[PDB]
């Protein structure tokens, strides 16, 4: 887009076209037809979550302190 | 003794005991003066026999039956105290009330994970 003073180029991050966007769309369908879930990449969360799950296990604290609940 | 007289006549009887824990506490009070060495938590050494020789005559028989309900106090809310602990073996239906439920206003405060029946 060119204007009186400004000019701006709206780039895009990957090659675009009916040839390639359709392959992307077909994969996006396949993964919903056959329930393919990828793992996220967050190793930090994956570690903290596991340490928390292990620490919180068989804790039985609420039987022990007579907290009504 | 009164219930056993009614039982032997051939009848069937209801016997309600308002707190059977006071029958053994009154034994703990007397025990040390009778010159008997203390046992686990200060209880008389004959706790299980004092309790059995009573709980054994309150039963139904071929000639007549006694149905009973007994209130059993639990000291300091501790269900593993010797006196409650030695009583569970003498009952067919045990209904265990709890403070952590009554203090929710939920009455009767019966604990269903601890009540049981033969």
């Amino acid at each position: 887009e060119v204007q009186p003073g400004n000019v701006t180029v709206l780039a895009d991050t990957a090659i675009r076209g009916q040839d390639l966007d359709e392959a992307r769309a077909m994969e996006a369908k396949r993964k919903a037809e056959e329930h393919i879930s990828s793992s996220h990449g967050d190793v930090d969360y994956a570690q903290a979550s596991a340490e928390l799950a292990k620490a919180i296990a068989q804790l039985r604290v609420i039987e022990l302190t007579k907290k009504a609940m | 003794t009164m219930a056993e007289k009614f039982r032997d006549e051939g009848r069937d009887v209801l016997l309600f005991v308002d707190n059977i824990y006071r029958y053994t506490l009154a034994g703990t009070e007397v025990s040390a003066l009778l010159g008997r060495m203390p046992s686990a938590v200060g209880y008389q050494p004959t706790l299980a026999e004092e309790m059995g020789v009573l709980q054994e005559r309150i039963t139904s028989t071929k000639t007549g039956s006694i149905t009973s309900v007994q209130a059993v106090y639990v000291p300091a809310d501790d269900l593993t105290d010797p006196s409650p602990a030695t009583t569970f073996a003498h009952l067919d239906a045990t209904v265990v009330l709890s403070r952590q439920i009554a203090s929710l206003g939920i009455y009767p405060a019966v604990d269903p994970l601890d009540s049981t029946s033969r």
